[PDB]
């Protein structure tokens, strides 16, 4: 993080301060994938 | 002399004097700080 | 199904210079630490690379919500509350005074800022690179850097109207 | 002071979107220079809490005997026995005056017990000591001393004040209590105050709304340009979304700076009246209120101060 | 778009095609010149309000004496010493602190035959022994007269009053 | 005190156009705030007074 | 127009003040179609 204020302010020397260099976000692991159920089918049955 | 200037697409005005700095023997042109042509090699003779 | 959206918040370096050392103190701001993966938890955020203590001193490097930082001393980065001065009360009675018998004479220096660096820029040179092709099109826009030129001329006549 | 508000440009502009923050380092840096101007009114409201309350470093305390000559001063010292650090006028002006968009609210530096003792200390200060502990180090001078400088500062004789203690004291002590029916009752006397939040307000949620506005695109949702449209003739619409998005964003960081010029003016207006209202007697007619200024009892505030200024009428 | 230098955008394009990347250019340089001289048009409002306080500080504090509290200074203002400085005025405030004290006794009034006497300048402060008349920043006890004092009244009107002789001086000038 | 003025969205942008009045509702909300800037001065102008 | 209020303000109470809602403008009724007169004609009587 000493080198995270050096690449955000393009300087070599970090006086005393404060400074704000990035933002954490916790990245997603897994897809959910939905669908409707089994319900209303169709009669294939009749024909085949 | 401020002339025209077409070194391979570069184009460009202003004058031309002679550079002291060290050039690489690949390079083809430099950038100042503004990231815009300041410096070219000649594509015949080598004058940086 | 409630969504919400999972833990997010800006992170802070608090570190001193880099002549003196290069210790920091990562501040997660708006994310509890229990949310995160020598620690303490304010109300801005749970700090990570700091030791809390419980006596409060005069600080530099403010946190926020009250919780101020300071490199001290075999060094580490402390953490405490903002000290409001030394608590001296003053007695008080309906038939005492307390009359000044010495004085002293000092300077004490206040800095104000008056003028600054009055500067110029036009259209033809900052917006098109010697280019005769640009300003063809620059004409097509009208009055905007016009404009601009008196709003710089009337900051530039205005700084020795300031003198 | 104000709100103190930081915004990014990586979840405020790219909701959730890898293209989005591809095509924002082709823009430079827009969102740098906006960075840095938030942060330099985060630090400003913070210098203006300290130019007004932190006038002195020393916390003074009051004394236990209660008696300044028939003066009732036990509605703006805050009470010991409460949890929270507040006066009894107090109490009815913090209740008086009452989002995953990448928009964040920065906490200050000093909270609201910090501001209350350095209001209390201040207080402690005006009572038993008046005058002199805004100039070096406080003296002790009795209450009955202290109305003789600030009669003598208007040109009136202190014949007034020994025969007339009992009526002085009296009109006091009932102009304090109607303060306390007024501000109990009368909830738009507190609107100098609460222009402060609402407009701090109204500019967050049109930041919201405008990302519902396409700004001349198909769809304001960049999941449905990416995943629908062609990749080169999808870009051209990110391209509509980002200028727009930025525009706005170009529009708060502006209206939030005039305001921070309109805030430093007045609380530069506040630290000249904590420190000739307060701290001293002031000669000036219509500063320190309307007629010949005796003294004043600052009170704490949301965003402001709250200034009890007596008058000779 | 696809190239910052506007030399590149038209000796590779179609005139039709480098238009729309050149307007590109244009008002991506003019939005970063607007938000360039709002920017210098707010700096330039408190750079005005701070020159007027600073010509507020050389007309109270530099021309004259200023009665204000921590205005010209910390504490009583007595002179001020402008210096110049690059972009601004450096001001050497002198100021008036007392920093040592020492406790006493006070009354407001003294009963004399009857009636209650003011002091005119200055407070009555006590040593315990006999009571004097000095000014509230600085130490310097007189003898209670009747040109330090004033009359004002009876003793029963007056809270805290104690009974002290003062000095006539024109009673030892009938015999000397 | 200064001129006290007011702008019209609909008026100032489109001369009488049909076509432009509803292409400025993708744009959203935005020229109602150079609208509510505009009568905010127009009060503090009477304050001044 | 009281309701007039509510839609610009975007709350269903209205409180005490001077608000501003819309503007009125006059609608056009009628369009006049204007022509050049029938002079300088051309001699087509000569053919046909």
């Amino acid at each position: 993080p000493l080198s995270e204020t050096k690449c955000t302010l393009k300087s070599f020397t970090v006086e005393k301060g404060i400074y704000q260099t990035s933002n954490f976000r916790v990245q997603p692991t897994e897809s959910i994938v939905r669908f409707p159920n089994i319900t209303n089918l169709c009669p294939f049955d009749e024909v085949f | 002399k401020c002339v025209n200037f077409n070194f391979n697409g570069l184009k460009g005005t202003g004058v031309l004097t002679e550079s002291n700095k060290k050039f690489l023997p690949f390079q083809q042109f430099g950038r100042d700080i503004a990231d815009t042509t300041d410096a070219v090699r000649d594509p015949q003779t080598l004058e940086i | 199904l409630d969504i919400t959206p999972c833990s997010f918040g800006g992170v802070s370096v608090i570190t001193p210079g880099t002549n003196t050392s290069n210790q920091v103190a990562v501040l997660y701001q708006g994310v509890n630490c229990t949310e995160v993966p020598n620690v303490f938890q304010t109300r801005a955020g749970c700090l990570i690379g700091a030791e809390y203590v419980n006596n409060s001193y005069e600080c530099d490097i403010p946190i926020g919500a009250g919780i101020c930082a300071s490199y001290q001393t075999s060094q580490s980065i402390i953490a405490y509350t903002m000290s409001l001065g030394a608590e001296n009360s003053v007695a008080y009675s309906n038939n005492s005074i307390a009359i000044p018998t010495n004085f002293t004479i000092s300077v004490t220096t206040e800095i104000l800022p008056v003028s600054m660096t009055k500067t110029s820029v036009d259209c033809t040179m900052y917006i098109c690179g010697d280019s005769t092709e640009c300003s063809n099109l620059l004409l097509q826009y009208g009055s905007f850097c016009t404009q601009l030129k008196r709003a710089l001329t009337g900051i530039a006549v205005e700084q020795d109207k300031n003198t | 002071s104000m709100t103190k508000t930081s915004v990014d440009c990586t979840m405020y502009i790219c909701g959730d979107s890898t293209e989005c923050s591809n095509l924002l380092l082709q823009y430079g840096s827009f969102c740098t220079q906006l960075k840095r101007a938030l942060t330099g009114i985060a630090v400003e409201q913070d210098k203006n809490t300290q130019e007004v309350f932190a006038q002195v470093k020393q916390i003074y305390k009051t004394p236990p005997i209660k008696y300044f000559g028939g003066f009732n001063f036990s509605q703006i010292l805050p009470d010991p026995s409460k949890p929270s650090k507040r006066s009894f006028i107090e109490d009815l002006l913090f209740n008086k005056v009452t989002k995953f968009k990448g928009l964040t609210v920065l906490p200050p530096l000093l909270t609201d017990e910090m501001i209350a003792q350095y209001t209390s200390a201040l207080l402690a200060g005006t009572i038993t000591s008046g005058w002199t502990f805004g100039a070096g180090a406080a003296l002790q001078i009795p209450f009955a001393m202290q109305m003789a400088y600030r009669f003598n500062g208007i040109g009136v004789t202190q014949n007034v004040l020994y025969e007339n203690q009992k009526l002085i004291a009296n009109q006091f002590n009932s102009a304090i209590g109607k303060i306390q029916d007024s501000l109990s009752s009368t909830a738009s006397a507190l609107g100098k105050l609460q222009d402060v939040v609402n407009h701090n307000a109204q500019a967050l949620n049109t930041l919201v709304k405008q990302l519902s506005s396409k700004f001349g695109a198909i769809s304001s949702v960049l999941n449905d340009i990416f995943s629908r449209l062609d990749p080169p003739e999808a870009e051209v619409q990110i391209d509509r979304l980002i200028t727009g998005r930025l525009q706005s964003l170009q529009t708060y960081v502006t209206q939030q700076l005039i305001r921070a010029a309109e805030i430093r003016a007045s609380a530069n207006l506040a630290a000249t009246k904590m420190s000739e209202c307060v701290l001293g007697q002031s000669k000036r007619v219509d500063f320190c209120g309307k007629g010949y200024h005796l003294m004043s009892f600052p009170q704490s505030a949301p965003h402001g101060v709250v200034f009890l200024h007596v008058t000779y009428v | 778009a696809i190239s910052s230098v506007l030399n590149d955008i038209f000796s590779r394009l179609d005139p039709p095609e480098a238009e729309v990347q050149i307007d590109r250019l244009i008002t991506g340089r003019l939005q970063s010149l607007q938000t360039y001289v709002t920017q210098q048009l707010i700096r330039a409002a408190e750079i005005r309000a701070s020159a007027n306080l600073a010509a507020t500080k050389m007309s109270e504090c530099v021309l004259g004496q200023s009665k204000r509290v921590d205005f010209c200074g910390k504490g009583y203002h007595l002179m001020s010493f402008p210096q110049s400085a690059p972009h601004g005025v450096v001001f050497l405030h002198v100021t008036y602190v007392p920093a040592q004290e020492k406790n006493f006794t006070t009354a407001p009034a003294i009963c004399h035959d009857g009636k209650a006497h003011f002091p005119r300048e200055g407070v009555f402060v006590s040593n315990g022994t006999h009571w004097f008349v000095t000014q509230r920043n600085f130490y310097e006890p007189q003898i209670i007269t009747t040109d330090n004092t004033f009359v004002s009244g009876n003793c029963d009107v007056v809270i805290g009053i104690v009974n002290n002789t003062v000095y006539d001086p024109l009673q030892p000038e009938l015999d000397s």
